[PDB]
């Protein structure tokens, strides 16, 4: 029975519901007072890939209350309501950089600077979107994470890298009081000068 | 003369109202996963007799370009009028904020945190005063009134979070076209 | 007696010589071998104010020896032997700015990113000059200023401002390799939101 | 196929570099205020018959323009020859160095830190190899050799300062134009 996988918001302008493998899927929004509630189905099952629907900028409203199911023949196999504020989730910064910020000396350790830039549909430059972002780096050949608080900022030093090995880095971002953290960045392989 | 920076009136409203709404959805968001299963959320959702809340009556917009329309001024009235409506309301919430485990969720706390951010608005209103026509019907208007206890309760911390949003968007979207440098690069 | 006062370059491609309060210049500069040194006088004794002679580009090479000497009726007053290269001193790093990285609660305490720019005539972009920074700042009523250690890069953070007071920052470039530190830059006041 | 990134080595010849300069530097700095007052700079640096040093033989460009028309390989020949120059007279400077007090000030550290970066820089000409015509007369020279004492110490270390600045220029300016985002923003 295919039931709902998710629905994310990227830049809390545009959203979409996926759900696993006709299915078809009905909506309605709270238009007011009471709802119009002419359960309307999908605009549109392509933009956003398979066992999908994409509602644009013109379906879209916040802080007002959506309702969601995908019917079948015969069927209801998951009903969803929530609101688009609340299911926000934007993309991965993106244009990870980083440059030595302090040449230590000996070798052995070595402080560097990571930069990035948001990704491009948040509007944080006229305020629709106040974005914190996290990151996180490791040796290469270590599974565990060393976490870094969030900062407020697109760029940060990381201190104290042995010099010795090549290291990661990756961040992500998420709205500022809201739960979502999308997908990490695409990983940025650290490799130091070393040795003078 | 010209005019004084807004750099630090802005500065100071909006940790304030960053606050408030911090406070409020994590009130709300500790209240919801102990008495509120995904049940009765669509239930309540479903019923505007539950789901609406009466700060609604304030027309608020509902998109960013609908939003990013809205006359300095304008933007201050509403956020001013939301920061109002809660101001009498948030008198019972009191136990379940002096009832949860946020530090800082307290009846009085937040009382004074709005009186306080009240008159941050104002002032910014008399400063920022944007050009902006003083002249209209959300202008004319005052803010809004309120009236079992599980449902009624998540139901106020539904609706202060909905609205501390709105605030802390509406401020916001004042700040970065006003205080130049500040959203940065 | 006239005496010579300062001689600098602001970015290893021009530079020029004041000094205190007719008075003339003249200069040689080792012109390969030994010195062609037909001594001549100042080429511009007004582009760089009262009692300076300015060298542009033309008059400028770096790695070659100069000699100076400003000469009066029967005299020489100050006789002065250099070389460009070792006689750089940038000009202050400029558009100071700040941002919050780290609400901090309570309040109390605050974290902080200052930024700036190299100043304009220092071709960093295509690698003639490469330049350090060091940043310093105070809470505006004491009189000593902490010193943080010089970093490579146009931005850093400074941590634990108290929140209950205003603090002010400057910075100070400085070509690699080099004495020299020119003037700091403008004062950059600090004022955090406090009490939330 | 294409070409690997250039970053990793030219981040590894631009420390070494820039290390034999702030060695070079600072122990001439050293020796300097110590054994020769502005008396006996100026009469050395007017007499080229001790401001003048052996590596000045090999045809370095000395302003920023004349040398942002040099092409890599050309830049690259130049600070090869001016490291390789240096590999014998450095010999002498050895108790200088291992006198001073300068944590790294050493005749063997040194040797062995300019075969180092001598390496490094062919390496470079291999694959940085960008167009340039590889025939040429500073391509067709070899480089530089060397023939009281306080005087010619000073002297040496006069012309091994003067020298890695260049070497250390002259890579950088090929650095920035051939990877990009290093100079940055």
């Amino acid at each position: 029975e295919p039931k709902f996988t998710k629905c994310r918001s990227p830049e809390r302008e545009t959203f979409s519901c996926h759900w696993t493998d006709p299915i078809q899927l009905f909506y309605t929004r709270r238009n007011t007072q009471e709802w119009t509630q002419e359960w309307k189905e999908c605009p549109d099952y392509v933009s956003a890939g398979e066992n999908s629907c994409y509602f644009n900028s013109s379906f879209t409203s916040i802080w007002i209350p959506y309702c969601i199911k995908l019917t079948s023949n015969g069927g209801t196999v998951d009903e969803k309501c929530f609101s688009v504020d609340e299911i926000v989730q934007p993309d991965p910064p993106i244009a990870l950089n980083w440059t030595l910020l302090n040449v230590s000396l000996t070798g052995i350790h070595a402080d560097i600077q990571v930069r990035w830039e948001a990704p491009r549909n948040a509007d944080i430059q006229k305020g629709w979107m106040v974005l914190e972002y996290e990151l996180q780096y490791k040796e290469v050949n270590e599974t565990k994470w060393k976490m870094m608080d969030p900062i407020l900022t697109t760029s940060v030093p990381v201190y104290s890298l042995k010099v010795d090995k090549e290291y990661e880095v990756r961040v992500r971002s998420k709205q500022r009081n809201s739960g979502n953290y999308g997908e990490f960045s695409e990983v940025l392989y650290v490799t130091l000068p070393q040795m003078s | 003369f010209p005019t004084i920076p807004l750099s630090r009136l802005f500065d100071n409203a909006m940790l304030r109202a960053h606050r408030l709404h911090q406070l409020a959805f994590d009130t709300y968001q500790e209240f919801e996963e102990a008495y509120i299963p995904k049940e009765q959320k669509y239930s309540f959702l479903q019923n505007p007799q539950t789901s609406l809340c009466f700060s609604e009556s304030i027309p608020t917009p509902s998109n960013r370009e609908e939003t990013q329309q809205k006359s300095n001024l304008e933007l201050l009235r509403i956020s001013l009028l939301l920061i109002q409506s809660w101001l009498e309301p948030v008198q019972f919430l009191r136990s379940v904020f002096a009832n949860s485990l946020v530090y800082g969720a307290s009846d009085s706390n937040v009382y004074d945190l709005l009186k306080d951010l009240e008159e941050r608005i104002q002032t910014l209103m008399g400063r920022l005063e944007d050009g902006s026509p003083r002249t209209g019907q959300i202008f004319k208007q005052t803010y809004s009134k309120f009236d079992d206890a599980l449902l009624k309760n998540y139901g106020l911390l539904y609706c202060f979070r909905k609205d501390m949003d709105k605030v802390e968007t509406f401020l916001r979207i004042v700040q970065c076209r006003s205080v130049e440098g500040s959203c940065g690069f």
